[PDB]
């Protein structure tokens, strides 16, 4: 199980990277792990 | 408090000198009076 | 059913899972109950026919 | 209480909730509608 | 969201060099152009500040002097109002948790400007929180009532079951209630519904500080031995303003305004009148405000600067005056003059009450109007409606009002903060706890109350201690009641605990642990004896100066050593208890018990017997 | 301990006074007009107090009776402004019979120290013997050591008829140690098993033999040892108690004299 | 109506100080609702320096040593972070002095206690005795059934 | 956080009238709630500021209904003859 | 009805929501946790007044309300919400509070016997 989530996290990764190739850049290899962090769990939410 | 006590009759001491002779004997160092 | 404290006892002191697998499928157990009670059901027959003419 | 508590007591649900077995027999018509958006 | 830090830098000039700051000159406010002088230039010589000021690059100190003077209108606002904000910014900050500075500029707009989490505030939703270990987040254990936030949609108060009002720091009990009637009940009217309350009076006083004040010298005698000297009546009367003591007034019914200040105005400027020259303190420290770190308090510090604070404390009080007693204050009548004026200029200020809160005829431009407070009209106050009075000590009066209703929508105003009238001081203090007071039951059960907490306890039983006087609190067994036949009379258990009274068996326990505390405190006395014998012995680097700090290190020296000898007896004395058994145990803490006064740290050898006890920590 | 608990702890053991018919207490004044009065834990000493009040005044004795009040209601007069009711005086105190007196003071100087002086009335108890109820178990404090003893030979006799059947248990599994043992000598050829297992039955038969000299020297070891205490100072420590002291005092239960054996 | 709550106050705390001081000889010797309330209308630590700016103590008592004992992301939220800067600025402004009427942002607390606390430490089992086997047109019910299985039948193939 | 107050009511004490804020979607109104046996529901109410209100709950039951049930019972008749009465006489004078 | 539970654009149903090109619209979401199975996907629900319903009837044994299905599924299904989370400082909906395909979010109503004026 712990082999499934690490390839369930690489999924939501390479995604979110092939999505965006701009902040793709290693500059962004801890604020995309914000992202992904955030993207494992559930859809962000505004205030509004 | 307690009373001291010594079985000799069995003298006693309070903190008035009881003797409670084997009967009784209330010494003094008469029992005419009634609580309030 | 009661278990004695030895099941438990080698089931989580072993480390291992399928130690502890072992330990569960081999421990043992006793029931009181088969010396103090004797539980038994019963239905009181009926002795007239429901669609009779008595009835 | 209960019977056998020793076998008793011997992957991502947790993220994504359990998958509901009553609509099976949906599947295939739902792939459809996802490979021909004309439809 | 917080955590917005930042460095230490020195902001507080350590104000021994202000004198230096403010008593100089060639100096200026501004900075030097990037050209030849880099950033951090403060000192601009003869030349340098001569082409300065001729270049533009700083204006002297005496031209910002000249400016602000000829600067008037919108120029000099706003200077003072940026050079506010440059101060508020970069000199005074906050410290947090961490030991950040937070400023009070960047604070100010995360309150004041953040309207998303206002909102967020103004409702209660209770937004659970994901656990930040990646593999699921659910959600916490926390959970949480929060018996405050429990409380909303009472009318009252805010029931709130006890260490939550001690953790949310709610030191002030409650010692006395009365009420001001327009008219006392009397029982032969008819039921006595003649009676007109006007408004319902309660007293509250800080219950460390009246334990930590009045705990050393009233506590531990008969209570009512106590009550019956005016000593300590006195004493309470005069001892007012360092407890804090608060009174609060809730309006019993709808009140307008004009007669209720011409009511407390007469029924307060006859005890202004007959009142006397006081009794104050006299300050032992200056206690400046902490600048640098604005919240930085200082007593936890000094209650335990050598842990030794007595004589330290001591060496303070030698400057300004002795303790004219066991409490510690150092009192001070007043003196032929500060006695006139003072009742002067109060009897000044409450000559200006009636048409302050009323000027003019038109209520709708009163201050009050425009709360509720009062009715919409301004003309009433409004029935539940109450008014808070608090006491500091140098003739600080601070008044509060609060509405009445539902705990969730109720406010909270501050009235004004009066400062410097001893008068006003005294005056009130006497009129609710003086010879003739405005209710006579309210003080006197004020005193009895007051009484109560300096014997080490609290009213509000906040500590659940089964010895409390008025409230104790049980245990949750059943008292045992013994069985006729001889069937649970097992016999089978392995150690009963020792409950029986002073017998043969105790004697020679209370012998053999004798014995042994006796070796432990001649192993103590010779620790004692090396200890300071090294000291002594040590080749001291020392130079012949600093008598106050030589005093304190000598004495902390010697609280080293005490320290030594209650390492020593404590390895020793636990040494001696795990040989002894438990019953020996169960005696010694029996008897450390006992012999602990019931009001202070440590007093009525039994002193030796409850230190070892203390080393048995 | 809270003022409610110790009363609701002391009321299963009552007190014996004597008072006129109108609920007043008859006391002793003696010199300086301070009064003493009493209250006796047996009815045969008020007897002897009032027949001793007829022979030199009928009046009192002839209007007097026999009150029998729980130790709740005597606790309660105790601690409260005894200058309420009015008090020049008037020392409460209590009266033990002196067959426990007796009993506590051979009892008291057996243990080592020899002394014919005893402070208040004695109460008796019994280390290991403690009252269990569906929950928690009790320690009892008994009054007169005649049902202190009652208790702890059945006790005694009870525990030890168990550690006997308990050593039948260990003698029934070494009659099986025995079996075994003969499966473990000389089944199999001569060498290191059959050595190690010979002194494997020596030590456990010793160890069988040893526990059964200590069932029996338990056996031989005589009823618990009974220690006594003075009353007044058993309450006096259970009013003024907290923390585990308290612990210890919130399960002592008080058996009324003379119950054990009616 | 609270003075006789008073004097039993007084008596039970004359009992406490009394037996205590007895047992302290003895033991030594052998050796050798109106008042549930609560309010803060400051910060408790800035009264109590503002207070000791005016104490020598010798020593620090029950109540004051239990509070400096007690002085020294379960509650990450936006909200407590914003609640713990409105006690900040609150406190400074309490502190700072030393339509012109002006509202606290936080209401004052008032508060009661408790009185009378404790110490801190299926299926069902019917059964008849013969089965109702109902014995004592059937023809369709014959004909259904063979119909019935024989549909099946070629329905397999 | 958008309810300000519920009141129980009826002689069994089932239904509530709750009532809205201003902040709740269409402002606020008073809106008639039955209720299910659910003993997590006043917990709920009170630790979200809720001020929740009971009615009066007469102890008897039965000398409490007894008057009105009565009325119940006979009302009705006399609503049938005032209807016909106004038709064949009011009328038909 | 089965088809007019999501907001699916499936050609069976009227069409309420159109693109500006006339097609229905659809709001399916991949699940990351589970691809390869399009019946655990997540989809927004209709509204309400724009779906299709039966109507059944049922009758309820004698012991419904102690046996506490009705409360276990209440007390299931409203303990989820939004989260707060530091990891990222966000604020999150998760997974495990979203509607997959087909299922919708229960509203239970009872009714008063004295609204009836018989
Ligand atoms: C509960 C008794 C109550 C009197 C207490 C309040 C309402 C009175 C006493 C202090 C006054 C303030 C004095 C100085 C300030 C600031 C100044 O700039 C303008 C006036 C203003 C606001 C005054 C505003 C009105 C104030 C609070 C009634 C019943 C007598
Ligand atoms: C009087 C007995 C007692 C009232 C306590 C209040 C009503 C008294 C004590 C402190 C006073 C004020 C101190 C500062 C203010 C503001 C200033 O502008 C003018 C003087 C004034 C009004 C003072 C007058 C009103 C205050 C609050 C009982 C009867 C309530």
């Amino acid at each position: 199980v712990e082999a499934a989530y690490s390839a369930y996290l690489r999924r939501i990764a390479e995604a979110y990277l092939a999505e965006h190739p701009q902040m793709a850049a290693p500059e962004h290899a801890a604020h995309v792990a914000r992202v992904v962090r955030s993207r494992a769990l559930g859809t962000p939410l505004s205030f509004d | 408090x307690x009373x001291x006590y010594x079985x000799x009759x069995x003298x006693x001491x309070x903190x008035x000198x009881x003797x409670x002779x084997x009967x009784v004997h209330v010494f003094r160092k008469x029992x005419x009076x009634x609580x309030x | 059913p009661r278990y004695s404290p030895e099941a438990l006892a080698a089931l989580y002191g072993s480390s291992s899972s399928k130690g502890k697998a072992a330990a569960a499928a081999a421990a043992q157990h006793d029931t009181p109950a088969l010396r103090h009670l004797d539980v038994s059901y019963h239905g009181t027959g009926s002795a007239v026919a429901p669609g009779s003419g008595t009835a | 209480y209960g019977e056998g508590g020793l076998r008793r007591l011997l992957a991502l649900e947790a993220v994504v909730g359990k998958a509901p077995a009553t609509t099976g027999r949906y599947r295939r018509d739902l792939e459809l509608l996802l490979a021909h958006p004309e439809l | 969201d917080l955590s917005r830090p930042a460095e230490s830098l020195p902001a507080r000039a350590d104000e021994a060099a202000v004198q230096a700051a403010l008593a100089d000159d060639g100096g200026w406010v501004g900075t030097p152009d990037p050209s030849k002088y880099a950033a951090g230039t403060t000192q601009l010589s003869a030349r340098e500040l001569q082409e300065e000021v001729a270049k533009g690059n700083v204006m002297t100190w005496k031209d910002f002097k000249q400016q602000v003077s000829g600067l008037q209108g919108p120029e000099r606002e706003a200077l003072l109002a940026l050079v506010a904000q440059r101060v508020a910014a970069e000199r005074m900050f906050f410290t947090l948790e961490d030991g950040s500075k937070v400023s009070l500029w960047d604070l100010q707009q995360y309150v004041d400007n953040n309207p998303e989490l206002a909102a967020l505030a103004a409702s209660v939703r209770r937004i659970a929180v994901a656990d930040p270990e990646d593999p699921a987040g659910r959600p916490l254990p926390g959970g949480g009532a929060s018996g405050l936030d429990r409380s909303r949609g009472l009318t009252g108060a805010a029931h709130m079951s006890g260490q939550e009002a001690e953790e949310l720091e709610l030191d002030w009990g409650q010692v006395g209630r009365g009420a001001l009637w327009r008219r006392r009940p009397t029982r032969w009217l008819l039921g006595g519904l003649d009676g007109v309350k006007d408004w319902e009076l309660e007293a509250y006083a800080h219950e460390p500080l009246a334990n930590q004040l009045l705990g050393a010298k009233y506590g531990g005698r008969d209570p009512r031995a106590v009550v019956a000297d005016p000593a300590y009546a006195a004493d309470v009367l005069r001892a007012g303003p360092l407890l804090g003591m608060t009174f609060v007034l809730r309006a019993a019914r709808d009140l307008p305004l004009q007669e209720v200040a011409s009511s407390w105005r007469g029924l307060l400027g006859n005890y202004l009148q007959r009142q006397a020259p006081l009794s104050l303190p006299k300050a032992v420290r200056p206690a400046h405000l902490d600048p640098t770190d604005l919240n930085g308090v200082a007593w936890p510090a000094l209650l335990s600067r050598p842990a030794a604070a007595a004589h330290a404390a001591a060496e303070a009080e030698a400057a300004g005056a002795v303790p004219d007693d066991e409490m510690g204050v150092a009192w001070r009548v007043q003196s032929g003059k500060e006695a006139a004026a003072s009742v002067a200029a109060a009897q000044q200020l409450l000559q200006s009450l009636p048409d302050a809160l009323c000027p003019g005829p038109s209520p709708a431009a009163w201050p009050l109007t425009g709360t509720k407070l009062v009715d919409e009209g301004g003309r009433n106050w409004r029935r539940g409606g109450s008014v808070w009075v608090t006491l500091q000590p140098e003739g600080g009066v601070l008044v509060q009002a609060q509405t009445g209703g539902v705990v969730g929508e109720q406010e909270s105003y501050l009235l004004t903060h009066v400062q410097g009238q001893e008068a006003l001081a005294g005056a009130v203090m006497s009129a609710f706890m003086g010879p003739q007071p405005l209710d006579p039951e309210l003080a006197a059960a004020a005193r009895s109350v007051l009484l109560v907490p300096a014997n080490g306890f609290t009213a509000a039983n906040k500590e659940r201690d089964p010895n409390h006087p008025l409230y104790p609190s049980f245990t949750g067994v059943r008292p045992g009641r013994a069985p006729r036949d001889v069937a649970a009379y097992t016999l089978a258990g392995g150690r009963t605990p020792l409950l029986a009274a002073g017998g043969p068996g105790e004697a020679k326990l209370a012998s053999e642990l004798r014995t042994v505390m006796e070796a432990a405190l001649a192993a103590a006395a010779r620790a004692e004896a090396e200890a300071l014998a090294d000291a002594a012995t040590s080749p001291s680097s020392t130079s012949s100066r600093a008598a106050p700090a030589a005093a304190l290190a000598e004495a902390e020296a010697a609280e080293a050593r005490r320290a030594r000898g209650r390492a020593a007896a404590a390895a020793v004395m636990a040494e001696g208890l795990r040989r002894l058994g438990p019953d020996a145990v169960a005696m010694l803490e029996r008897t450390a018990a006992e012999a602990e006064a019931p009001q202070g740290g440590g007093a009525v050898t039994s002193s030796d017997i409850f230190s070892l006890a203390r080393t048995l920590e | 301990m809270a003022k409610d608990e110790v009363k609701a702890r002391l009321a299963p053991v009552p007190v014996y006074t004597v008072a006129n018919p109108k609920n007043e207490f008859v006391l002793v004044a003696g010199e300086n007009n301070t009064q003493l009065g009493f209250f006796f834990f047996r009815k045969e000493d008020a007897e002897a107090l009032i027949e001793k009040i007829r022979e030199e005044n009928p009046r009192l004795a002839r209007d007097s009776k026999i009150l029998r009040v729980p130790m709740d209601n005597v606790y309660e007069v105790f601690t409260t402004p005894r200058e309420q009711t009015g008090l020049q005086g008037i020392h409460f105190r209590f009266m033990p019979d002196m067959k426990q007196v007796a009993h506590a003071l051979q009892l008291y100087k057996d243990a080592g120290v020899p002394t014919r002086q005893f402070i208040g009335v004695p109460v008796f108890q019994a280390e290991g013997l403690t009252v269990t109820t569906r929950d928690m178990q009790y320690v009892p404090l008994f009054l007169c050591k005649e049902d202190l003893d009652i208790a702890v030979q059945s006790a005694y006799v009870q525990r030890n008829a168990a550690q006997i059947k308990l050593y039948k248990d260990k003698a029934d599994k070494y009659q099986a140690d025995y079996d075994q043992i003969a499966s473990q000598l000389e089944a199999a050829a001569n060498g290191r098993e059959r050595g190690g297992l010979e002194s494997r039955l020596a030590k456990a038969r010793v160890k069988l033999e040893a526990a059964r000299d200590k069932v029996e020297s338990v056996e031989r070891a005589p009823l618990p040892k009974v220690e006594v205490g003075s009353f007044e100072e058993v309450v006096m420590r259970m009013t003024a108690s907290a923390g585990n002291e308290l612990a210890a005092w919130s399960q002592v239960m008080f058996v009324a004299p003379e119950l054990l054996r009616d | 109506n609270d003075l006789i709550s008073i004097k039993y106050c007084f008596n039970n705390l004359y009992n406490y100080i009394s037996n205590k001081t007895a047992l302290s000889t003895k033991n030594l010797f052998l050796f050798s609702l109106p008042y549930l309330k609560a309010i803060s209308p400051l910060y408790s630590k800035f009264m109590i320096d503002h207070s000791l700016k005016f104490i020598t103590p010798k020593t620090t008592l029950k109540l004051l040593q239990h509070k400096l004992n007690k002085s020294p992301h379960s509650n990450s939220r936006p909200l407590n972070h914003y609640n713990q800067a409105l006690k900040l600025i609150n406190g400074y402004e309490q502190y700072k002095n030393n339509q012109n009427i002006t509202k606290l942002k936080l209401n004052l607390t008032k508060t009661t206690v408790p009185f009378k606390t404790l110490i801190k430490k299926n299926g069902h089992l019917s059964v008849v005795s013969n089965a109702n086997l109902l014995t004592g047109k059937r023809l369709n019910s014959y004909l259904i059934y063979v119909n019935q299985n024989l549909k099946k039948f070629i329905q397999l193939n | 956080g958008h309810v300000a107050r519920v009141r129980f009511y009826g002689p069994e004490k089932n239904k509530v009238m709750a009532t809205t804020r201003a902040s709740a979607p269409g402002g606020e109104r008073l809106c008639k709630v039955v209720l299910p046996p659910d003993p997590e529901l006043l917990d709920h109410l009170v630790s979200n500021g809720v001020v929740v209100d009971t009615g009066v709950t007469e102890d008897d039951r039965l000398r409490a209904s007894l008057l009105v049930q009565m009325l119940r019972y006979t009302v009705p008749f006399m609503v049938i003859s005032g209807l016909f009465w106004m038709i064949h006489t009011w009328i038909l004078d | 009805h089965p088809w007019s539970a999501s907001v699916l654009g499936h050609p069976a149903t009227h069409p309420f929501y159109e693109d500006s090109a006339h097609n229905r619209v659809s709001m399916l979401r991949p699940n990351p946790a589970a691809p390869e199975d399009v019946t655990q996907w997540f989809c927004a629900e209709m509204p309400e007044w724009d779906m299709e319903k039966y109507r059944f009837y049922v009758d309820l044994p004698g012991d419904f309300w102690e046996s506490g299905v009705l409360q276990r599924h209440l007390a299931a299904q409203r303990a989820e919400g939004a989260v707060w989370d530091p990891a990222s400082g966000q604020y999150i909906l998760p997974y495990r509070a979203q509607k997959k395909v087909f299922q919708v979010s229960t509203e239970v109503q009872l009714l008063d016997p004295q609204e009836s004026w018989d």
